[PDB]
């Protein structure tokens, strides 16, 4: 809910992390908009959304 | 049927499902932005 | 009087079942939706960078062997929004007559 | 430091997996004349 | 697919007697390993 500057396993970026309700099957790990660009991720420590 | 008037995006619905079913929040997250025209669709009627 | 309250009849009936009768100016939507979504779709374009994603080239090449890959990058985006302008200044033309 | 390398004919293959990569134990050893990359640079990869 | 092998999957419940139904579904991933084999050909397996 703040803007910072994420990195998850080499993906870095900037942003504000929220929750999601994407429901990311267990194979998932990115999840990506029209324009390429992520825009939900499963954390790799804790897996949710 | 309108892609959008410019009004109002102010993350309520653009943080959230819709940033994924509307392509004006991936335009707008890329920098490009609509802008309204300077009289309104009441404003518009009035005239006519 | 009965016939042109007929006529302005017609005109609802018209307008209410038919689907084409805007066609002209759904165009218009139609056009520029068109162009920003391909203007967007540009962005996913090497344009023969090692990626489409800018942070994917600062976060794998140093601040040397980056600038070639960048530079192709902002030579493509640049020529897609000068496209992208091109197309609507003359579009604009059309709008304006 | 495996004891003998396969030939280059026959060259040998390692999966390296599930674990922690520190190329920078490399990279800071004098022991290498060549250490040369073709889609990252080698200060870069420990932030990966 | 360039050094790994790897399955897709689905069950659904049918009541056809001997042929492939009408509709649509798509298959999930079950698993993947990196066999790295010149693969030529196979064989399925079963029991009485
Ligand atoms: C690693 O992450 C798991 C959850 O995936 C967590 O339960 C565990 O406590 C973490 N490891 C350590 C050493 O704490
Ligand atoms: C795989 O083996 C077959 C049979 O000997 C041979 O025809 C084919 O060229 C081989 N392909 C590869 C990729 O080794």
């Amino acid at each position: 809910n703040k803007c910072v500057n994420f990195n998850f396993n080499g993906l870095t970026g900037t942003g504000v992390l929220t929750e999601s309700n994407k429901k990311f099957l267990p194979f998932q790990q990115f999840g990506r908009d029209i324009a390429d660009t992520t825009d939900a991720v499963r954390d790799p420590q804790t897996l949710e959304i | 049927t309108l892609a959008d008037a410019g009004f109002i995006k102010q993350y309520g619905d653009c943080l959230g499902d819709i940033a994924a079913r509307d392509l004006i929040c991936a335009q707008k997250f890329n920098g490009l932005t609509v802008l309204p025209p300077l009289l309104t669709d009441e404003m518009i009627a009035q005239y006519t | 009087a009965n016939q042109f309250n007929s006529a302005i009849g017609k005109i609802q009936d018209s307008l209410s079942s038919t689907a084409s009768a805007l066609g002209k100016l759904q165009n218009v939507v139609n056009q520029n939706a068109q162009a920003l979504n391909t203007l967007v779709k540009q962005l996913s374009s090497n344009f023969g960078a090692i990626s489409s994603v800018l942070n994917d080239i600062l976060s794998r090449l140093d601040k040397v062997e980056a600038e070639v890959q960048i530079d192709r990058l902002i030579t493509g985006r640049l020529q897609s929004l000068q496209t992208y302008v091109t197309q609507q200044l003359i579009r604009a033309a059309e709008i304006r007559a | 430091n495996a004891t003998r390398f396969a030939s280059v004919y026959a060259w040998n293959r390692k999966r390296i997996s599930n674990c922690v990569a520190d190329y920078s134990v490399l990279y800071n050893s004098a022991s290498f004349s060549t250490f040369k990359c073709y889609g990252v640079s080698p200060t870069k990869l420990n932030d990966l | 697919i360039d050094g790994y092998f790897k399955i897709y999957s689905k069950h659904t419940p049918i009541n056809l007697v001997r042929d492939l139904p009408q509709g649509f579904s798509a298959l999930e991933p079950l698993v993947d390993l990196p066999i790295g084999i010149n693969i030529t050909r196979f064989q399925t397996l079963l029991a009485l």
